[PDB]
RNA sequence: GGCGACACACGUGCUACAAUGCCCACUACAAAGCGAUGCCACCCGGCAACGGGGAGCUAAUCGCAAAAAGGUGGGCCCAGUUCGGAUUGGGGUCUGCAACCCGACCCCAUGAAGCCGGAAUCGCUAGUAAUCGCGGAUCAGCCAUGCCGCGGUGAAUACG
RNA sequence: CGCCUCCUAAAAGGUAACGGAGGCGCCCAAAGGUCCCCUCAGGCGGGACGGAAAUCCGCCGGAGAGCGCAAGGGUAGAAGG
């Protein structure tokens, strides 16, 4: 994956608006194009909207998810079944 | 075992080192 | 009249504890652990008589008594059973030797279960009795590995003199059964 | 011997016949080996039985085996599940997951070849 | 009972891995086991077996917070 | 985000279904090419990928680089069995701002289907068939089992 | 087209119509004699392969089970097992 000799999360895009909403509070939507976040553990409890090629997913976020990235809760394909 | 990760010679065959082809003489 | 280790230990341990935790005035209301019943109902044995002699001889080993059949009541058409047909085995446990058959099954045989995450303490029925079931007969250690031949397994009904399931319950757990919280 | 639950080896060479436990394979066999101080060569039809009783005492206790490795792995399996993840909704449909290829073969993950109808 | 048929029960010494000697009458004289009602996990006290963990390290995966304050 | 989607089908290839076989330890034998934004000798740390130092090399003098099959010794005892690795979980390495829908590797443990393949069909007349490994192109890294070259052992048959 | 069961059949017996509905022309050496023992079907919970019932465990259940076969009478204080 990402060498463990190095940090995670290298997006200031998105880690300025997480902490001051963690500061203020208010659990507001905020809307990403940035499927590289790897959830910080400071991200649970909030509504964060992935856009993944079409439209933004609305992802609830508990406390089990931290490893994985965003991405991972976004779909980017339809397929509903073969027939 | 052309393609096994954990024999000679399929270490051998995508020339990765490491525990079952080390290279040391 | 033989030294059984869990009759003197029900004797000493668990027959005044319950008689402390639920303020019993008479020596006979506290529950009292009558008739183990075990039938080992096989009824893959619909075309065979042969795998029942066998099981009987295993359930023999490790009771002590050797058990009688059961024959079918009723005959049905998905499964073959018509008015005979031998496919079960029944034996009752009574008199010291559900005793050793007690120590044998909480003292090997369940935590020869895999993983044993433990019992279910739900499984009352109501009125002070408890059923069981097990999948394997290898975990008593008199069963062998050498003298097995097929996937033989148990069910258990043990019964108690007891009027509610929560005095069965305390027997059952200050005497040795590994329940579920 | 009669060593990992009662799913047992027997038969002729330990250092194999450990490769058959849920859990232990080859070389952790053979650290488990080293550390308790065992003949590889040997068999187990003819060994002593406080080798067999050290080399439980280490096996079902430094490792996890037996009846919970399958739990743990199911356990993360319904990790993966329940949740919105990606590799947890692939494992809830019976498709791959370690960035395959499903327009040919797959039918290791996928099953049988179920052979359809097959229009134009 | 019924003579002839039924088993006969003998003094039956149950060895454990722990080297614990049980104290039964069976239909085995000499018993070798492998458990007990001491060697098995869920008995006596659990004793963190083997796992150590809680869940796997999810809020715990942390190893050194490393990002600009 | 997609070209990697998948209930299916076809072509070309890789790995096997084992004992003329597999694994482990040691020991040899080439050819053709590549490299001072790179190839890395040699130490230290890690079971390992690799990392930190740092010698050399504008290169038939340095390095890539161990060539493999071969040979010696030991183990496996023919059973889906240390044959075979699909697939899956956890923990890591290097690259790249970024490796999840899309990478390549290392370790642990899972270890499947396959015990020689229906109708049919393909290449080969002498180092050729078969088998075995190496180098280059692209390329930050790489899904490379593809392509192009290189060499090791070395058949059988051709009445017509 | 002969025989058996219920109704038509008007509370004894009997009672017709090309009236309403069903069967019988067999079987059992155990499905007979005696002696001794046992009591059902279902419903509510419980229990490896067991699902609405393959076998068991506890409670309720006076007869709705069964008594070879159509139906009626009868029957567990047995004719049932
Ligand atoms: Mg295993
Ligand atoms: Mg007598
Ligand atoms: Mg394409
Ligand atoms: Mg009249
Ligand atoms: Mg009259
Ligand atoms: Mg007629
Ligand atoms: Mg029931
Ligand atoms: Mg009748
Ligand atoms: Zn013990």
């Amino acid at each position: 994956p990402r060498s463990l000799k190095k940090g995670v999360f290298v997006d200031d895009h998105l880690l300025e608006k997480v902490l001051e909403l963690n500061a203020k509070g208010e659990k507001r939507l905020i809307k990403t194009w940035s499927r590289r976040s790897t959830i910080v553990p400071e991200m649970v409890g909030h509504t964060i909207a992935v856009y993944n090629g079409k439209q933004h997913v609305p992802v609830y976020i508990t406390e089990n998810m931290v490893g994985h990235k965003l991405g991972e809760f976004a779909p980017t394909r339809t397929y509903r079944g073969h027939g | 075992g052309k393609g096994d990760r954990r024999t000679r010679r399929g270490k051998i065959w995508r020339g990765t080192y490491g525990k079952y082809r080390p290279r040391k003489k | 009249p033989l030294d059984v280790a869990l009759k003197r230990k029900y004797y000493e341990e668990v027959r005044p504890e319950l008689i402390r935790r639920f303020g019993y005035q008479n020596v006979w209301e506290v529950p009292r652990l009558e008739k183990v019943v075990i039938n080992q109902g096989l009824g893959e044995a619909k075309e065979d008589a042969r795998i029942l002699e066998k099981a009987a001889q295993e359930l023999a080993l490790i009771t002590g008594q050797k058990p009688a059949v059961t024959r079918a009541k009723k005959s049905i058409s998905n499964f073959k059973l018509r008015k005979g047909m031998p496919i079960g085995l029944r034996v009752t446990l009574r008199r010291d030797r559900m005793w050793i058959f007690l120590e044998k099954l909480l003292n090997v045989a369940l935590p020869r279960i895999r993983d044993f995450r433990g019992l279910n303490p739900n499984s009352f029925d109501g009125r002070g009795n408890y059923n069981l079931g097990l999948r394997e007969q290898l975990i008593f250690p008199e069963i062998t590995y050498d003298m097995v031949d097929a996937l033989r397994g148990m069910d258990i009904a043990v019964v108690t003199t007891a009027e509610t399931d929560e005095e069965a319950r305390a027997l059952l757990e200050l005497l040795g059964f590994p329940f579920r919280k | 011997a009669r060593i990992a639950g009662v799913e047992i080896p027997r038969n002729k060479r330990v250092d194999v016949a450990l490769t058959y436990i849920y859990g232990i394979g080859k070389a952790r066999a053979k650290e488990a080996l080293e550390k308790t101080g065992i003949n590889p060569a040997t068999r187990v039809k003819d060994l002593t039985e406080a080798e067999v009783v050290r080399l439980r005492e280490y096996v079902e206790n430094t490792w996890k085996l037996e009846g919970e490795l399958r739990a743990e792995v199911a356990a993360n399996i319904k990790r993966l599940m329940d949740i919105g993840c990606y590799r947890g909704l692939r494992h809830r449909r019976g498709l791959p997951v370690r960035g395959q290829r499903t327009r040919t073969n797959a039918r290791t993950r996928k099953g049988p070849r179920k052979t359809v109808a097959g229009k134009k | 009972m019924k003579e002839g048929i039924h088993p006969k029960l003998v003094p039956a010494r149950i060895i454990c891995g722990c080297g614990n000697v049980i104290e039964t009458y069976s239909t085995k004289p000499e018993i070798y086991v492998e458990v007990c009602s001491k060697c098995h996990p869920f008995y006596t006290g659990q004793q963190r077996f083997v796992d150590t963990e809680g869940r796997v390290e999810r809020f715990q995966r942390r190893y050194g917070d490393s990002y600009r304050k």
